[PDB]
RNA sequence: CCCGCAGAAGAAGCACCGGCUAACUCCGUGCCAGCAGCCGCGGUAAUACGGAGGGUGCAAGCGUUAAUCGGAAUUACUGGGCGUAAAGCGCACGCAGGCGGUUUGUUAAGUCAGAUGUGAAAUCCCCGGGCUCAACCUGGGAACUGCAUCUGAUACUGGCAAG
């Protein structure tokens, strides 16, 4: 119910991102669980700024379609 | 006897590409300096001059990247036994365009890609890549 | 004489005749002078099944070409249909 | 002069006149010195959850820049165009004139 | 990842005092498919093990491959001690046309369509090695801008 | 001029079942899979080059029943045609009339869809037609001749073509016992089990 | 080599000579049977082949193989003969085709019936 | 071509299964008889012969044989070689022959560009159309890779004239 802990590498800033993409389906999927929930930065690492440009994207490519809510689509 | 000076400096490059020398000496021609010339605006050699009145004297500056010879290979298409001439439409394509062949045109000797621009045919003197 | 008529290509039971200008003495299927159109029989009677270039054709008849009593009725069929 | 990011989906019944839509889009929005300065497309796409049914569906991208009314109007044909499944009129800061890994991985 | 592909198998053999001792070969290439691959060559008593020393030695003396969307850069001829290959990049949907060692490269290295020729002797050993010699020596646009102090645009052309 | 054997043995063979029988009764209860039939089908038999090519020609032919000589005409075809010729021969396939019928739902097996083409049951634009290489084109209507209809083996078979992924291109149409071939097929919605650049090399040895 | 030296003399295409010469690239000839015999195969092997002399409508006199087990030919039989020769059996390049004019098709052959001239058994 | 009639009724072989090469055992046989495109089998536990079952390929056809090209870069122009594997003449001179350093002018021979005529149709290729489909047939292109003539261009090669 409680865990929070890293990675130590945040992959976003370390290849200098500047903008993350909602079309970098590739990328994306990598930060997306099985279950289709974001994870939380205390797993991966993230830093607290590109995580939040994440999840707006995560968010936009739901709604795009190119990612699933969920994963019990009927 | 010497009989094609073209083909001797191609082995000067060569052998001197190969051999890591700084600089070759040859005796001097318009046609050599003209191929010269052209090889001077790709970047495969560094400089060239011209020394002497009576007996002109080529002097080619050689190039090393990473102590490696610039000039990877490099062969004689037309030959005084055998001349090779192309169409416009057909000339070939030297190291799939990154490498350039040198191409005696009526408006002058220039690469593929000046006489391909301009429509023109003419000798294949050389390959290189 | 030269004369302008059909030959007739094709294949079996679904005959498909070309207009050739050709020498009369030449062979049905044999040497001609030139192509003038060619002609359907088995039209799907929906769209296009004979034409003809009309400006050739007349300027080989005021050459002296003759023509045959068959293809004389395509210069017909067209020239009063339109 | 707003830099404006659309991304329809058309229906998969009817991409035989997609390209006619972008010729109508463009003209328009060109009308008002709308740049387009981008035009790519991924074609046809296994949809990932199956939206109106539509297991599968188009997609383009527009990555166009034009005045903001002009822009209005596309969004109000968007609605009330039943070939035009999905819209997403996004609004970036600058231009995009080069290519998406969409488009780079093939 | 690292995929794995057997090119061939053979029962070499010394003749020893008492009779003949029986060993093993084995010739593996091992690739991420992206522009990465190594080929390794193995012997041992046991056809279990010799896959292993392939791999192994797979593992270890790797080279970079300067790929172009799982495609050749350009034609490319390679010679090793005989062998003599031809390969030749291709458009997209042709496959991999290549004789049965030649194949085997191919995949791991990351290249899906090319054209590919061996002359010579089609010992698969040095037809492998042939084909690694001419990928190591073929350059990308990048390194032959650089190498000839010029930019990509104007020796390319458009 | 058709494969008349048994068809499970086939099945069984080359290994993952593939749209064979009526499709009700679990394909493995009728049979024993993963495992190769013969006396010896008992075993690991270390397949080989020549073999994984083989398996995958013959695997295709079978489930749209194309003998040899007539896919290799495909095979000619999709190379003329322009486009990647994999695909190109995969969509020729598909779009022979008795595969068409059965993914539209009349017919439960390709075998018996094939069979209602052949007894003149079907009807493509007004024009009947029993040839079942017949190639369908896109935007056209296929309907159920009215005899037809009344044949209740159809009716059933139009009752489990729910359980199949209705093919996208594919507009079935359900009491109206109709079908509109939208358009060709592409590899994506395929069975991405079939390596198509595989039968590429093969034919081109 | 040299493009001169080849000007001057072109390459010269070979003739690739038939391995049956006496069929004269025909693929069978009737001949008659001169002579019927037994001989010896080559050295890793040991048998009693049975081997033919037969001359052809052409003059060409040559040997030829027998195929099949047991034969009714003698002199003066009329026989068919093929191309194809006997790896063990030097000289002989023919086979004589089983169930083919004077010769009679082998006996009890159930498989490669049609190698040998046998009609269908039946059920 | 259409429509009705009756009843699964009238319609499946052929080659192969040791390696190459997809697909295996049993019996018989015992260097016998035999097979064999190449490698080779068989001498008493034959996945190779013969029979059986089983299995693989192709199919109203399947096999064998003959023939042409391919693979054969194995006559190599593209695209090979000549120390020892086939292949440097015993050596020199030397004609015809091929080839020819550095230089200006000169022509236009080659060459290169331009144009125009010519390259029958069919075939082949592309886009279509017509036969229920297919072969088949046909429309328009393309192509015909060529040659002649003319007008240029003249670096290079050749040309002569002088260096
Ligand atoms: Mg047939
Ligand atoms: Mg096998
Ligand atoms: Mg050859
Ligand atoms: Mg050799
Ligand atoms: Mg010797
Ligand atoms: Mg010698
Ligand atoms: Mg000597
Ligand atoms: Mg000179
Ligand atoms: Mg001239
Ligand atoms: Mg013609
Ligand atoms: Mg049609
Ligand atoms: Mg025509
Ligand atoms: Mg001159």
């Amino acid at each position: 119910a409680r865990y929070f802990r890293r990675r130590k590498f945040c992959r976003f800033t370390a290849e200098g991102v500047q903008e993350i993409d909602y079309k970098d389906i590739a990328t994306l999927k990598n930060y997306i669980t099985e279950s289709g929930k974001i994870v939380p930065s205390r797993i991966t690492g993230t830093r607290a700024k590109y995580q939040r440009q994440l999840a707006r994207a995560i968010k936009r490519a739901r709604y795009l379609s190119l990612l699933p809510y969920t994963d019990r689509h009927q | 006897s010497m009989q094609d000076p073209i083909a001797d400096m191609l082995t000067r490059i060569r052998n001197g590409q190969a051999a890591n020398k700084a600089a070759v000496t040859m005796p001097s021609s318009k046609l050599k300096v003209a191929i010269a010339n052209v090889l001077k605006e790709e970047g495969f050699i560094e400089d060239f001059k011209v020394e002497g009145d009576t007996k002109p004297e080529l002097e080619l500056t050689l190039k090393y990247f990473q102590g490696k010879a610039v000039v990877e290979s490099i062969q004689r298409v037309s030959r005084p036994g055998l001349r090779i001439y192309k169409r416009k439409d057909e000339l070939p394509k030297v190291m799939a365009g990154l490498g350039i062949a040198v191409v005696s045109t009526s408006k002058g000797v220039m690469t593929d890609r000046a006489a391909r621009q301009a429509g023109l045919g003419g000798e294949i003197i050389c390959y290189v890549a | 004489m030269v004369t302008i008529r059909l030959a007739r290509h094709g294949a079996k039971k679904r005959p498909f005749y070309q207009v050739v200008v050709a020498d009369s003495r030449n062979a049905r299927n044999g040497r001609f002078i030139e192509r003038v159109g060619f002609f359907n029989p088995i039209a799907s009677e929906k769209e296009e099944g004979t034409r003809l270039d009309l400006d050739r054709i007349a300027h080989w008849v005021g050459q002296g070409a003759t023509i045959s009593d068959r293809v004389a009725a395509l210069i017909k069929e067209v020239n009063k249909a339109a | 002069m707003r830099h404006y990011e659309i991304v329809f989906m058309v229906h998969p019944d009817q991409s035989e006149q997609v390209p006619g839509m972008i010729e109508r889009y463009t003209a328009a929005i060109t009308g008002a010195e709308g740049k387009i300065h981008r035009l790519e497309d991924w074609g046809r796409r296994q949809l990932a959850y199956p939206i109106n049914k539509l297991h599968k569906a188009h997609y383009v991208l527009m990555n166009v820049e034009a005045p903001q009314e002009v822009i209005d109007e596309l969004e109000t044909t968007f609605r009330f165009n039943d070939a035009v499944i999905r819209s997403m009129v996004m609004r970036t800061k600058h231009a995009v004139t080069e290519a998406s890994p969409m488009v780079k991985a093939k | 990842e690292l995929q794995e592909k057997l090119i061939a198998v053979n029962r070499v053999s010394k003749t020893v005092k008492g009779g003949r001792i029986f060993s093993f070969t084995a010739l593996t290439v091992v690739g991420d498919g992206n522009g990465r691959v190594g080929f390794g060559y193995g012997k041992a008593r046991e056809v279990p093990a010799a896959i292993q020393k392939a791999m192994e030695k797979a593992r270890r003396n790797m080279i970079n491959v300067a790929l172009n969307n799982g495609t050749l850069q350009h034609p490319v001829k390679g010679v090793h001690t005989g062998s003599r290959v031809f390969m030749q990049p291709a458009s997209e949907g042709t496959g991999i046309i290549a004789g049965g060692a030649m194949r085997a490269v191919l995949e791991v290295a990351g290249v899906h369509n090319v054209l590919a020729k061996a002359y010579g002797s089609t010992n698969p050993i040095n037809v492998v090695r042939a084909t690694i010699d001419g990928l190591e020596n073929m350059n990308s646009p990048e390194m032959v801008a650089a190498k000839r102090g010029k930019s990509v645009e104007e020796i390319l052309g458009k | 001029a058709r494969y008349l054997g048994p068809k499970l043995k086939l099945s069984r063979r080359e290994g993952t079942d593939l749209f064979l029988k009526s499709g009700v009764r679990a394909i493995d209860t009728k049979c024993k899979i993963e495992q190769a039939p013969g006396q010896h089908g008992a075993r690991k038999p270390r397949l080989s080059d020549y073999g994984v090519q083989l398996r995958e020609k013959q695997k295709v032919r079978r489930i749209y029943g194309v003998l040899e000589r007539q896919f290799r005409n495909y095979y000619k075809e999709a190379a003329r045609l322009k486009g990647n010729t994999g695909e190109n021969l995969l969509a020729l396939l598909e779009g022979r009339l008795d595969n068409v019928v059965y993914r539209m739902g009349f017919g439960a097996t390709r075998a018996e869809a094939r069979q209602l083409v052949s007894h003149k049951a079907i009807m493509v634009n007004g024009r009947v037609v029993n040839i079942a290489s017949y190639q369908v084109s896109p935007n056209d209507v296929v309907s159920i001749r009215e005899k037809a209809k009344k044949q209740s083996r159809v009716k059933a078979a139009l009752e489990l073509a729910e359980q199949r992924e209705k093919p996208t291109w594919l507009e079935v149409d359900a009491g109206k016992m109709e079908g509109t071939f939208k358009r060709k097929p592409e590899r994506s919605d395929l069975s991405a089990d079939i390596n198509e650049h595989l039968i590429v090399e093969l034919y081109s040895k | 080599a040299t493009v001169n030296q080849l000007v001057r003399k072109p390459r010269a295409r070979k003739v690739a000579k038939s391995n049956v010469p006496a069929l004269e690239a025909c693929p069978q000839k009737r001949g008659v049977c001169t002579r019927v015999y037994t001989t010896t195969p080559k050295k890793p092997n040991s048998a009693l082949r049975k081997v033919c002399r037969v001359r052809l409508t052409n003059g060409f006199e040559v040997t030829s193989y027998i195929g099949g087990e047991g034969h009714n030919l003698q002199e003066h039989s009329v026989i068919l003969i093929r191309g194809g020769r006997v790896k063990d059996l030097p000289g002989v390049r023919y086979h004589t085709v089983r169930g083919a004019l004077d010769c009679s098709g082998v006996k009890d052959r159930k498989q490669a019936r049609s190698k040998y001239g046998v009609k269908r058994p039946k059920a």
